[PDB]
């Protein structure tokens, strides 16, 4: 894809969000912006030109699944990649993030590998 | 059982719904 497609990283741990846009950085991508919320991640989606967002699920305020359902029913952000990173593993949740439109799961802890792995995966289906 | 403890296990989950 672009190396100067915008990410934003949304987990309210920063040492997570550090990870994260590191793996970024290394994979080529330096156009990197964060949130700590799904509050502040909404906020910043909307200045817009952000073309991939990468969300954990348990924050405060607004958590990652409702995230996701506000950014699928906004007609300016529907179609954009939401890549769920997250500490939960409940089948049942799961099931609903994939339901509600993910564009991928990955569990933590998580290997740099799957998080490549699963960019490179949406990349192709929508041919970025 | 109810928790997944793989990314192998969540993808075979989500591959066996049609996602
Ligand atoms: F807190 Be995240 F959902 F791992
Ligand atoms: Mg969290």
């Amino acid at each position: 894809a672009d190396k100067e497609l915008k990410f934003l990283v949304v987990d309210d741990f920063s040492t997570m969000r550090r990870i994260v846009r590191n793996l970024l950085k290394e994979l080529g991508f330096n156009n990197v912006e964060e949130a700590e919320d799904g509050v502040d991640a909404l906020n910043k989606l909307q200045a817009g030109g952000f073309g991939f967002i990468i969300s954990d699920w348990n924050m405060p305020n607004m958590d990652g699944l409702e995230l996701l359902k506000t950014i699928r029913a906004d007609s300016a952000m529907s179609a954009l990649p939401v890549l769920m990173v997250t500490a939960e593993a409940k089948k049942e949740n799961i099931i609903a993030a994939a339901q509600a439109g993910a564009s991928g799961y990955v569990v933590k802890p998580f290997t740099a590998a799957t998080l490549e792995e699963k960019l490179n995966k949406i990349f192709e289906k929508l041919g970025m | 059982a109810g928790v997944v403890a793989s990314q192998d296990q969540v993808d075979d989950l989500l591959d066996s719904l049609g996602f």
